RNA sequence: GUAGAAACUGCGAACGGCUCAUUAAAACAGUUAUAGUCUACUUGACAUUUAUAAGGAUAACUACGGAAAAGCUGUAGCUAAUACUUGCAUUAUCCUUUUGGAUAAGUAUUUGUUAGAAGGAAUUAUAACAAAGAAGUAACACGUAAAGUGUGUAUCAAUCGAGUUUCUGACCUAUCAGCUUUUGAUGUUAGGGUAUUGGCCUAACAUGGCUAUGACGGGUAACGGGGAAUUAGAGUUCGAUUCCGGAGAGGGAGCCUGAGAAAUAGCUACCACAUCUAAGGAAGGCAGCAGGCGCGUAAAUUACCCAAUUCUAAAGAAGAGAGGUAGUGACAAGAAAUA
């Protein structure tokens, strides 16, 4: 599938070591495009040879289709991904996964352990 | 108890905050400082709100850790520090300065400053104190204290003030030719030359200041900053150069692209 | 009914669980704090000395020694005393507590010898418990081991490889820290003379 | 070196959330002062009367237990700290006149005697003399320029606020006309107390103060405000409830701590409820979030998440029934099938 991509709000951020830019992917009489070829399309446009270091969100396609609206956004390496990144967003990417999923748990038995009631 | 509050809801915040209103029920409150919080901005907004440069106060708190954000060339760490009316602040590996201006409308913006300008600050004193020894220093609206200031300094004088050495270089009086900007007041935004002043009875003394399109303004006496003589604006204007433009032909200028 | 005797000296305590009634008799009437003759109590033990210092009645209500009553009562527990645990930093309890006076309403007995009778007890006055873990203070170790300022006390402490952080020491960053504060000041000095010279030629 | 259970220490827990009982010149709202005060963290200035570094006093822990238990607890032993406590230069001024001599050393705070950049008015700042006079000026911890930082400290100013406080404003009621004043009511003097002014209180003194311009009473199914409905304009009714200010944490009252509480998921006592019980004794406040009972025409789920905002801290990785998301939901509101 042939797709136009566009870029708006193009500028660099050297607190984040990154870009920031809304995107646009306009795909007429086609359905929701994969994150896969619009990947690749930006790399080869910003001339990255890796495909990691970007994150894609915000993709809304809008009513009757033929236009996606997003937020791309790319890092300067791993360590920049890893530094600047939240687990939730490097999960949803694809690198790291989640951290044990009690959640609301761990509170409650803290709450249930007492001071000086335990030996450890 | 009633101690004091540790919160500030969105819908309380100032106006020139421009939050959101579904964004949330909490706004960031100012630390205290050198600066009132009504008057002055926290650099959490000042950099994703204003800056655009972070989306999310976690990201805000990652970039501060790091001593990139520094005003008056002195790195701060306080996520919501006051940073002020009038000051200068600098980011380092990118070396940019943006001192903190007013908008005709009456918003706060930072302007780009080059280096030579950012070492050049002003700030507005307040009053002056003698102490031990017969010495006198004033404390400025940013709250400083400088000692050892010139005897000619008048309690609304201005005074230059230098970031490295922390000392005066030169002062600026209320005369009327002296540039001034209105920091408060009603007619906020607009720069103006002042006309004149009227001392009341100890009441709030106004003066009446003079525009570049001959608009006569009056404000109380207490909310001025002389930011120099009839020379030039010793402060690099914002684009809109200080002029309140009218609302009404605001809309024609508005119109045409 | 059960006594935990002690040896300071020693630093081992043993307990004699025991039911007869006669036994207790010279200790009735006895305050906290007082030394009684515990021969009663063992044949074995005439002729040591025991100073009676702890205790709890029989519902597990202890002793105080400020009250001087024979029954259980409340009173208001201040921070600082010594029946209380503190929870919040100010917090002030009233609980029930038993008085020091002795009766036969104790479920426990603390005591500690204090002067040596004329047998032995296996397993209390013969064997001896150390310290356990050393001194942490240099000051407090160098008046140990009698080597005043000589030397650092970093190669002669105790080994269970590791050893304890030693405080007070003499580290050259401390010497260091000193002479940076010192040239502070003697900085902020100049620093102050110099601006009250130039302010005093525009005075003017 | 990297860490590190427990514990000591530091900060917060006085924020937030809920509800509107009390509340009638009270609270609130606008408008003033505090020249009558206090003020955590932060910022900016900055300081006076063994030293190649001083002293004890204790946790966790070790060993014996009690009871049914508490967020219960004793003795023996010990160690640390930025927990507690002692304590180690020098500067300025006058004279022959860069330089040599001599002179003197209290910050706040209080008392007595004088002089006296600002404001609007000082007994102001400040300076001089005579008396006192606390609390400190680092015996503490990490390491950035191809000297630094944290923590702590005297005084001043602002910051975040708070307490008092001038003036203007409130629903109905006279089948409420005279109220207050020994038991302070109105003011003077003096003194105590407070952070400060003040009958706030005490002692003496004087008989004063308010009131048909509605005092003093009584009622409100009355928290006040911006705000809501209806509105041509006038108006009338509502406002518990998104935010501000006040109150409360079953009803009074008292108190420690703490900068900040008369706190209440802090304590103390009574009143009214109510839990375990071996019958001795302990422990409690959902008008916080869910949920149950009672009341009632009438009102949701005993769910998930700190991902969004924001707060706390020893401040990135931990927390937050704040808050968000979701569940029920013909409260309302907007678009829009049945061609």
């Amino acid at each position: 599938d042939q797709f136009t991509i566009r870029v708006k709000k193009y500028m660099s951020n050297p607190l984040l070591r990154r870009k920031q830019f809304a995107l646009e992917i306009l795909h007429p009489n086609k359905g929701s495009v994969a994150k896969k070829e619009v990947k690749e399309r930006l790399a080869k446009m910003y001339k990255l040879n890796n495909v990691n270091t970007i994150v894609l969100f915000g993709f809304k396609t809008l009513f009757g289709g033929g236009r996606t609206k997003g937020f791309g956004l790319i890092y300067k390496n791993v360590d920049a991904v890893k530094k600047f990144e939240k687990k939730y967003r490097l999960v949803r990417e694809g690198l790291i996964d989640k951290e044990t999923k009690a959640g609301r748990r761990a509170s409650k038995e803290l709450k249930n352990r007492r001071k000086k009631v335990r030996g450890t | 108890g009633k101690g004091i509050k540790k919160h500030l809801k969105r819908v309380n915040a100032p106006s020139h905050w421009m939050l959101n209103k579904m964004g949330g029920q909490y706004a960031p409150k100012t630390s205290s400082g050198p600066h009132k919080l009504l008057e002055s901005i926290p650099l959490v907004i000042l950099l994703r709100n204003r800056l655009k440069y972070a989306l999310t106060f976690d990201e805000v708190k990652m970039i501060l850790i790091q001593k990139i954000v520094k005003v008056d060339n002195k790195v701060r760490t306080d996520c919501t520090f006051p940073v002020g009316l009038m000051d200068v602040i600098h980011i380092t590996k990118s070396n940019e300065y943006f001192r903190l201006l007013y908008d005709i409308k009456g918003r706060f913006v930072p302007h780009r400053i080059t280096n030579e300008e950012s070492k050049y600050k002003l700030c507005k004193v307040k009053k002056i104190l003698l102490r031990k020894g017969r010495l006198s220093i004033a404390v400025t609206h940013d709250g400083r204290s400088i000692p050892y200031i010139h005897p000619d300094v008048k309690v609304n004088d201005t005074v230059r003030l230098d970031l490295e050495t922390g000392k005066v270089l030169e002062h600026l009086k209320f005369q009327v030719g002296s540039l001034v900007m209105v920091t408060a007041g009603h007619s906020v935004g607009r720069v103006g030359v002042i006309s004149s002043i009227d001392k009341n009875m100890g009441t709030y003394d106004i003066i009446h200041v003079k525009d570049s399109r001959n608009k006569v303004f009056a404000t109380r006496l207490s909310n001025v900053f002389v930011i120099g003589d009839n020379t030039k604006p010793y402060i690099s204007l914002p684009r809109e150069k200080g002029i309140k433009l009218d609302i009404i032909e605001e809309r024609r200028n508005r119109l045409k692209a | 009914m059960k006594l935990n005797i002690s040896n300071p000296l020693n630093n081992v305590q043993k307990s004699i669980e025991i039911d007869d009634e006669k036994k207790l008799l010279p200790f009735m009437e006895k305050r906290i704090g007082n030394a009684v003759p515990g021969d009663s109590i063992g044949e074995e033990f005439t002729g040591y000395v025991f100073r009676i210092t702890g205790g709890n009645d029989k519902q597990g209500f202890p002793m105080i020694q400020g009250v001087l009553t024979n029954n259980r009562v409340r009173l208001l527990f201040k921070k600082g005393m010594k029946c209380y645990r503190p929870r919040k930093k100010g917090e002030r309890k009233r609980k029930s507590v038993r008085g020091c006076i002795v009766g036969q309403d104790l479920s426990a007995l603390n005591l500690t010898l204090v002067k040596k009778g004329v047998n032995e007890i296996p397993g209390l006055t013969d064997k001896a418990v150390g310290k356990k873990l050393g001194p942490k203070r240099a000051s407090k170790i160098r008046k140990l081991f009698n080597l005043d300022k000589s030397d650092d006390v970093r190669k002669y402490v105790i080994g269970r490889f590791i050893k304890p952080k030693i405080q007070r020491l003499v580290t050259e960053k401390r010497l260091l820290r000193k002479r940076n504060l010192l040239q502070a000041k003697e900085k902020r000095r100049l620093e102050k003379k110099q601006q009250l010279k130039e302010y005093k030629q525009l005075l003017n």
